[PDB]
DNA sequence: CGTACTTAGGTTAGGCTAACCTAAGTCAC
DNA sequence: GTGACTTAGGTTAGCCTAACCTAAGTACG
């Protein structure tokens, strides 16, 4: 599949891992882009040489002011663009994402500020996601939110759908999936109970259940009633 | 093909327009060539040759010469490249 | 910079056939700011890929295959500057060179709802038709 | 080092055939001087080449193409050795180390005017039966 | 596979002989496992452990025991993986 | 097609450039081991780092002394493979080459010295090439040879074959065709007259005649009667 | 004699597989 | 509890195409 700009994708993979909590390695960047781990060392190298990012001792990646600046530039792009495909355009809920994946990589800043005043200065993307670096184009807690696995393991319960991370967007039959049974944000779910890591935890919505994957549940964040 | 061949077969490009002794005409389509330089673009806005407005085109003799046009808010000068790819109905 | 180099091409070839221009080599040289070289090697490696020949007085002819994706490509261009003008509200001036990056990214999935959304447009806002409405099924 | 990977790997697993041992990776790993890791690895590329199958007890099976490859390489080492001290004149004890190599780079066409310079040998002159003599028509 | 599977039965391993009460036997074969090993390998060549050769195998009892072998030109001392891979005929 | 050993290769074909009388460029290695730009000047680099070879500002490329001396142990050892092939295994003419070019990767010096002494002290390949380095494995002017293209050109005649170059030997059906009509060292040929440059070369040896191309008949020396 | 194009020899970005490694696990008699 | 093997995340060497460049030619009308 074709990133049309790696550079921006390897700063949005590695936003992304720390979003969800994940440590950003280039073993991770590796399995999600799809790329050899030669070729991911490579890419990072030219990253590292431009002043975008930098390995840690324990290997782990950091990205510089200029690397964060970008990510978030590029991030801003996205849930910007999901907003127009969704609220305007009116683009299937499960297809945006995919869309929005290649239109972040050519929107200039001059629309990013006319679909800011467009779409009503918007604060979330159609799957719960902070817009961020809204500073630089001129315009919640979050403390509260736990991860479905974490809240699985710890007992279960009833809790309301907040965030879908970008990692779960890129799969469009499981997005149809998630509509059909109603896990989108702003509707209710119960969250069976799971005893031990890698477990695959089960949901039951408003229009029916279904089972989420070990790295789809730690990907889905709710507030517990 | 109406980007090729003209189904309206009365629309002529603004430079053989001027060769042949200029006239009053109606601006259809501006070429993706001009739109390329957007201080271009201000310039044929401010002075109003835009699709849907008249315009008058100023009769021209040779090739290589710039071309008058008088739009509704005044005129300008388009270069023989810019001129070719503006088209009118007469 | 011109995000997908063969796309480019195709339109470029496009744009000189709507002006009435001869597509030769040097004509996209001048217009995508690249050397002789560069052009004639870009061009020799759409030659191989089906997408254009070179004919006898060295014109440049789009092939079915290649007109079809300059078709695709032209399209995608010119229903993304009627959202930029008409719906976004970008500047008249600045729209083009947006859409010029637009035209490469835009799924013919989008085309269909944006043909919805802005009432089953013919034109750009630049009064230059719009092809390949046939091929959208619309 | 190895020189060919693939060829060493075949003739490791041949030679613990040859010396009644069970060929396990952990073998390979000892005798060619190799992390076990980057011999279950490699193990696992000629399995998936279709030049050896792990069973069901983890020993190591050549298929009918890894065998072939095993006889080719075992029968270019021996012809070498025989050559190496029957006219070159190497000692004795560093003879093998240089067929090692040798065994990688010989063609089909050498190995048949080996046989004839030689008098068609059966053995090397370490007293080991040379395979495959079949396979090149002699 | 005259390698793999002797048609001469009568080959047996040097470990083998040993624990089975020694004995005379001619040496046939030295597998590629000694080979690698140049210092062994001059050894042998010393004393006359070398195909078509009589050696004289010291008995031995358990396992991971070196064998003790006699050649024309004196003794030495083999390893057990080493002894598994030569090979010889007795008497 | 496996060059078994890449940089002993890029050392060799410098070597057979500078006894042509060609200028190394990078653009002749992807000439000749067929591989591409990108590939070539990345092989060199490596070199350059290991302190091999040097790229000047002309962009020719110079081996250092341990460059040298690698490249000379590489063809000691490929022309004393040659040697063996004919002179001892007996493996046919035009086939040698070809198996000398694999031995030369893979021989000890150990093996080079009992060569010399089996061989009885050869200073030639058996296609003329002068065989170096013998000094380090403890053991003629031949300004008179000229190229049989620069022959041609300056009128022609009747000449001694002495040098086929490593170049030509690469073709073994072209390598048969020069055997049978007899273009082969210590054999007298009549070197047809052309004018200009990059012209196909006729000459008529003792069973019949052929054709060299221009990059061929570079590669052949002859001494002039 | 300026326009169009070729020849020749590079460059960086962005991909790949093969074949090596260490550290820290699991699994099984 | 040692031996065999897996998991996880790297490495260098040695290949590739696409897509840009300059300098210095040729072919033409
Ligand atoms: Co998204
Ligand atoms: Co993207
Ligand atoms: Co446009
Ligand atoms: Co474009
Ligand atoms: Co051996
Ligand atoms: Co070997
Ligand atoms: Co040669
Ligand atoms: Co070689």
């Amino acid at each position: 599949n074709d990133l049309i700009d790696t550079t921006e994708m390897y700063l949005r993979t590695i936003y992304d891992l720390e979003e969800e909590g994940v440590v950003p390695l280039r073993a991770r960047i590796a399995e999600r882009l799809e790329q050899s781990g030669p070729t991911v060392s490579q890419t990072v190298a030219r990253m590292e040489r431009d002043g975008l990012l930098t390995v840690a001792e324990d290997r782990h990646l950091e990205l510089t002011k200029a690397g964060r600046a970008r990510a978030i530039s590029v991030m801003r792009k996205h849930r910007l663009a999901e907003r127009l495909l969704v609220d305007v355009i009116g683009l299937e809920w499960e297809q945006v994402h995919l869309e929005a994946c290649r239109w972040e990589h050519v929107m200039s800043e001059a629309v990013e500020r006319k679909l800011v005043k467009l779409l009503g200065n918007p604060t979330t993307s159609p799957y719960g996601n902070p817009i961020p670096g809204l500073d630089e184009l001129g315009v919640p807690v979050d403390t509260d939110l736990r991860r479905v696995d974490e809240v699985a393991r710890s007992g279960g319960g009833r809790a309301l759908v907040c965030r879908i991370a970008e990692h779960v967007q890129l799969d469009p039959d499981l997005m149809s999936e998630l509509k059909k049974v109603g896990v989108v944000p702003g509707n209710e779910i119960d969250i069976v109970a799971v005893a031990g890591v890698n477990k695959p935890i089960q949901v039951q919505g408003s229009e029916g259940g279904t089972q989420l994957q070990p790295g789809i549940a730690h990907a889905v964040m709710v507030r517990v009633k | 093909g109406d980007s090729v061949e003209p189904v309206d077969t009365d629309l002529r490009r603004v430079d053989e327009v001027a060769r042949s002794g200029g006239g009053r005409a109606l601006v259809c389509r501006i070429a993706e060539h001009v739109q390329l330089d957007p201080d271009l673009m201000s310039e044929l806005k401010k002075v109003g040759v835009v699709p849907g407005n008249e315009i008058d085109i100023v009769a021209v003799a040779g090739v290589n010469k710039p071309i008058q046009v008088q739009g509704s808010e005044g005129g300008t000068q388009l270069q023989p490249g810019i001129a070719h790819a503006v088209m009118v109905r007469v | 910079d011109l995000i997908d180099t063969t796309e480019m091409y195709l339109r470029t070839i496009y744009d000189l056939e709507e002006e009435g221009v001869v597509p030769l080599r040097a004509r996209i040289a001048e217009r995508l700011e690249q050397s002789g070289p560069t052009v004639s090697q870009t061009v020799a490696r759409m030659e191989r890929d089906g997408l254009l020949t070179v004919a006898e007085d060295r014109h440049l002819e789009l092939t079915k295959a290649g007109r079809a994706r300059a078709i695709s490509v032209m399209r995608k261009h010119r229903l993304a500057e009627r959202l930029l003008v008409d719906v976004i509200g970008l500047e008249w001036e600045q729209v083009h060179l947006e859409a010029c990056r637009w035209e490469h990214v835009m799924s013919e999935a989008v085309e269909r709802k944006l043909v919805k959304l802005l009432g089953n447009p013919t034109t750009s806002p630049y009064g230059n038709p719009i092809p390949g409405l046939d091929e959208l099924g619309v």
